[PDB]
């Protein structure tokens, strides 16, 4: 059900790298937006030559801030800033 | 967890360069970079072993999304 | 009081090529630049065309900017601005913005001919 | 901006008092083109109408080893006589020609040193036995029952807190098995 009601609004990610800090709208949900390193081989078209990993930090209302990479975080709900 | 895994070892990236630029956050005790024996160039992966977990955590946090001679490097936590 | 000790001492300390003898060779040029910019320009040019480092031109130009010879400082800056194998020599550290700062301190209210200033801005 | 400020004023009024205040303004000033944007007659109508909800929700802005154990106990007894973090009975004895590698903070024996120190502090404080006697413990079934129920109550609070943490971790597991792996993108 957590995905049977998985709404796809596709909102932009506002993330600052240089250690990454992303902002998102007010969700009002205790679930912390999670990051993870995953494979660059899956897709609906998948242009060739996918041989790097991708670190994606995604949550409920704000779309996943993903970036190719060529309790180690923080989630401020009173400011809504993720690090 | 006092290890920094430096992904992105550039063309002339040596353990001296890595532990020198990431030495200021804490005493780094060892360094080891996987160098392709058939290529003489590193595999884009190095390991700096400090004694301080605060040092290595601050290093992973401030040295991620890094750059050394025009190369977008990233420091992560070794397992 | 004689350049003999300076030259021979530098050569004997340079027998190995470690980070030793570096801040005795280059501050020797610093203290030699007094009342004689020729040995200063000599050490600066031969160093920028001598033993390899990205900090070589750094210390050279940072020592030359403090003297009455500053186009030589800009010459070592230009050695960096070409660099022939590393466009980014220092990562986050700046050479071009610092050159712009020196150009700003030159277009400071001294050269108000209003041509050199706009040239330095471009 | 006259028309913009007026539309934002109608929006703030609708946010505070409702669209019923909008209708009140409509019937009160249908004689004036100022309630024209509160009417379907002026072009600012829909803009100010959405601006009502905007200012209501806060999207717009309003207008402008026995021996080792004994030795560790002795070290704790000497650290109960320590006056500062540097000047105590262990500093010189660290380098005074005798073996003492238990002051090092990484060796697990530093935990026994610190626990001996914590007990030494809880026994060397004023009620620990220094210059006074506590008797609500030495003759007190009332205090005994109080403190025992209180330990059980802290245990119950910690049980509920661990259950909450486990439920949150379960939600995190179900959501980690439910994060999106197709519409990925780099910004």
């Amino acid at each position: 059900e957590v995905k049977k009601f998985v709404k796809i609004g596709r909102p932009g990610y506002k993330v600052t790298k240089q250690l990454f800090q992303i902002d998102y709208p007010e969700i009002a949900e205790g679930i912390m937006p999670r990051h993870r390193f995953m494979s660059a081989y899956e897709q609906r078209i998948e242009p060739p030559d996918r041989r790097w990993q991708y670190l994606l930090m995604a949550a409920e209302p704000y779309e996943t801030i993903a970036f190719k990479v060529p309790f180690w975080t923080h989630w401020n709900r009173e400011t809504k800033q993720f690090f | 967890k006092r290890v920094l895994y430096v992904g992105g070892l550039a063309e002339e990236v040596d353990d001296k360069v890595l532990h020198a630029a990431f030495i200021p956050f804490g005493d780094i005790t060892d360094i080891q970079i996987p160098l392709d024996y058939e290529t003489e160039k590193h595999r884009g992966f190095a390991f700096v072993e400090f004694e301080l977990a605060e040092d290595a955590a601050a290093a992973i946090d401030n040295m991620n999304e890094s750059e050394l001679f025009g190369r977008t490097i990233r420091v992560n936590l070794a397992k | 009081g004689r350049v003999t000790h300076t030259r021979r001492t530098f050569d004997r300390a340079l027998r190995a090529l470690p980070i030793t003898q570096h801040s005795r060779i280059w501050p020797l040029y610093l203290r030699f630049l007094r009342s004689h910019p020729l040995p200063e320009t000599a050490v600066r040019g031969y160093r920028r065309f001598l033993k390899l480092s990205p900090e070589s031109a750094e210390e050279y130009i940072e020592y030359l900017k403090s003297s009455d010879r500053l186009d030589e400082a800009a010459q070592r800056l230009a050695t960096v601005v070409n660099d022939e194998r590393f466009v980014s020599k220092a990562g986050k550290s700046n050479y071009q913005l610092w050159h712009e700062l020196c150009d700003l301190i030159s277009q400071n209210p001294d050269k108000v001919q209003s041509l050199n200033v706009d040239a330095i801005i471009r | 901006p006259e028309v913009r400020n007026i539309v934002d004023k109608t929006a703030s009024f609708v946010a505070r008092n409702g669209p019923e205040f909008e209708a009140r303004i409509r019937q009160n000033e249908i004689n004036n083109p100022k309630f024209n944007f509160l009417n379907p007659n002026d072009p600012y109508h829909a803009y100010y109408r959405h601006k009502v909800s905007e200012f209501k929700e806060g999207k717009a802005q309003e207008p402008s080893s026995a021996f080792d154990l004994d030795v560790v106990k002795l070290t704790a007894q000497f650290v109960a006589r320590n006056g500062r973090q540097f000047l105590t009975q262990l500093m010189q004895k660290e380098q005074r020609n005798y073996q003492f590698d238990f002051l090092r903070p990484q060796h697990s024996l530093f935990n026994y040193f610190t626990k001996l120190v914590e007990q030494y502090t809880k026994i060397l404080i004023p009620p620990k036995g220094l210059f006074s006697k506590l008797k609500k413990e030495a003759e007190n079934p009332r205090e005994v029952l109080d403190q025992v129920c209180y330990r059980v109550e802290w245990a119950k609070f910690q049980e509920r807190e661990r259950k909450k943490e486990e439920e949150e971790k379960e939600k995190e597991r179900v959501a980690y098995a439910q994060i999106d792996w197709h519409d990925f993108v780099v910004v």
